[PDB]
């Protein structure tokens, strides 16, 4: 879940890439 | 690297993915 | 001059969809 | 396509609702 | 449907109202 | 008040229409 | 290419006005 | 009009202050 | 006059400074 | 620090000018 | 129609830089 | 310049990383 990675926790720009198509 | 929620998270995804597109699925 | 382009499109999608979520894929 | 349609011409929030999960 | 404050609320009003215009009166 | 409807509480897009001119 | 159009106008209004509030009406 | 003025030509935040309540 | 953090603070600086440019140094 | 002036505390538009180049 | 102009540029800078901070100066 | 480059032509987030402190 992107929310638990990056909203509820802190995440990187490469972690955000996981959710690109 | 960054705390991002809601519309800011989505704008961040747009910037990083761009042409590739993305999916925002907050519930799962 | 126009309306929902780039960044503004995905902001409008978040508003309309919200917790449902959404997919974004240009052509 | 909607992304091109919204930027090239008119878009309603109703039309954008099709892209919600 | 959505929790919206400050500048996000205003952008939401712009999107929904558009040509009609709107009034943002947070105090009353 | 829009704030108590939609900031302090949760509100819909039709509730936001109430504040269009 | 220019400056305060559409979404950006109402964001600038919120900044300038804030708790005072503001009216937005195009022609 | 200010909305058209800001988008068509230059706008100062001082000019935008006229539209505060 | 306003409570501003993160990306909103930066957008505010852009609006007020504009052509002059600005520096965002949150740590010091 | 701009953060302590305007994020952690409340600040004015003339206070934001201090951080223009 | 293009990409990172004006307001969107400084938002992308904040994302990329964040707590590091950044300088913004046009020509 | 980067500000003009990003608006006039293509910009990567990698190129924008040069302007971090
Ligand atoms: C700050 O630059 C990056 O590390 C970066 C990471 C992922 C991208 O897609 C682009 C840039
Ligand atoms: C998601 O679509 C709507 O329900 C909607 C409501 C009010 C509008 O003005 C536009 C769309
Ligand atoms: C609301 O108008 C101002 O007071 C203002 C202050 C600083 C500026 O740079 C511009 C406008
Ligand atoms: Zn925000
Ligand atoms: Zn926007
Ligand atoms: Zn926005
Ligand atoms: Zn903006
Ligand atoms: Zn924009
Ligand atoms: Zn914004
Ligand atoms: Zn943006
Ligand atoms: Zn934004």
């Amino acid at each position: 879940g992107i929310v638990e990675q990056c909203c509820t926790s802190i995440c990187s720009l490469y972690q955000l890439e996981n959710y690109c198509n | 690297n960054q705390h991002l929620c809601g519309s800011h998270l989505v704008e961040a995804l747009y910037l990083v993915c761009g042409e590739r597109g993305f999916f925002y699925t907050p519930k799962t």
